[PDB]
């Protein structure tokens, strides 16, 4: 089960991206949690979406 | 995920293991490039942009 | 037996630092979870202390396990099934068992084989993961100096 999207800063400013032909991006981060039903655990990570 | 979660072994997987983000990033890129709605932004005055 | 500030080995993710004993009760039962994090994938795992040993949490081993896996690491006449896929499935199950002596057997077998031949990318990644978690346990057991544990590991591998 996922949770809580999050944004970092942009990887590059606007004019730099417009020069170097990079797309104006920003990284997602989703706090993904896995549960096991039979034994019972949580697996809280930070998946780069 | 559900193709992967059933197949791989239990108490070895992790959310980094189960998640392939490649369809998500490929889906957003194939929307932004190459869709009939994400248009090449027409500007030859400020008004046409607006 | 688990307390805050302990160092414990969780399979198959190597070393694990406990953080606290989570008192999250659920289904009307005081499920004494314990937040327990690793350093590899930065994942925090909460297992209840009742079935902690049932999932197979395991304390670190001292000098007896140290020279025990040194002896098993030094142990000659390493044999294998001739089919490489049978070999890979065998050491895969041995690595998934999480037993430290099985881990030592796997890394000494794969190091003895690629040290003789130079094996594979799949066997290479196998050796990398197994060596990583064994180095993590040996840095816990010698209580410090993961790089020094790596160097003394490569020392005892040549014997």
């Amino acid at each position: 089960s996922f949770s809580d999207p999050r944004f970092d800063d942009v990887k590059a400013p606007v004019d730099e991206c417009k020069d170097k032909d990079m797309t104006y991006a920003a990284p997602l981060f989703v706090t993904a949690e896995f549960i096991n039903n039979n034994t019972g655990e949580i697996k809280s990570q930070t998946v780069f979406m | 995920v559900r193709e992967r979660m059933t197949t791989q072994d239990v108490e070895a997987i992790t959310p980094q293991t189960l998640i392939n983000i490649r369809p998500v990033v490929a889906a957003i890129k194939e929307f932004f490039g190459t869709s009939q709605l994400s248009q090449f932004m027409d500007q030859n005055n400020p008004l046409s942009g607006l | 037996i688990f307390k805050v500030g302990d160092t414990v080995v969780y399979p198959h993710h190597g070393a694990a630092l406990v953080e606290a004993i989570e008192t999250r009760t659920i289904k009307g039962e005081q499920k004494e979870y314990l937040v327990l994090k690793v350093a590899q994938g930065d994942l925090t795992v909460r297992v209840p202390a009742e079935n902690a040993e049932y999932v197979g949490v395991r304390d670190v081993v001292g000098q007896e396990g140290l020279d025990k896996v040194f002896q098993v690491l030094r142990a000659p006449h390493t044999e294998e099934p001739t089919n490489w896929s049978r070999r890979y499935k065998a050491n895969l199950e041995k690595l998934a068992s999480g037993d430290v002596n099985k881990v030592a057997e796997v890394v000494r077998d794969l190091w003895r084989r690629d040290q003789e031949r130079g094996l594979s990318a799949g066997e290479k990644r196998m050796l990398a993961k197994a060596r990583q978690i064994l180095v993590g346990e040996l840095a816990l057991a010698e209580s410090t100096d993961d790089a020094k544990a790596e160097t003394i590991l490569d020392e005892v591998l040549a014997a």
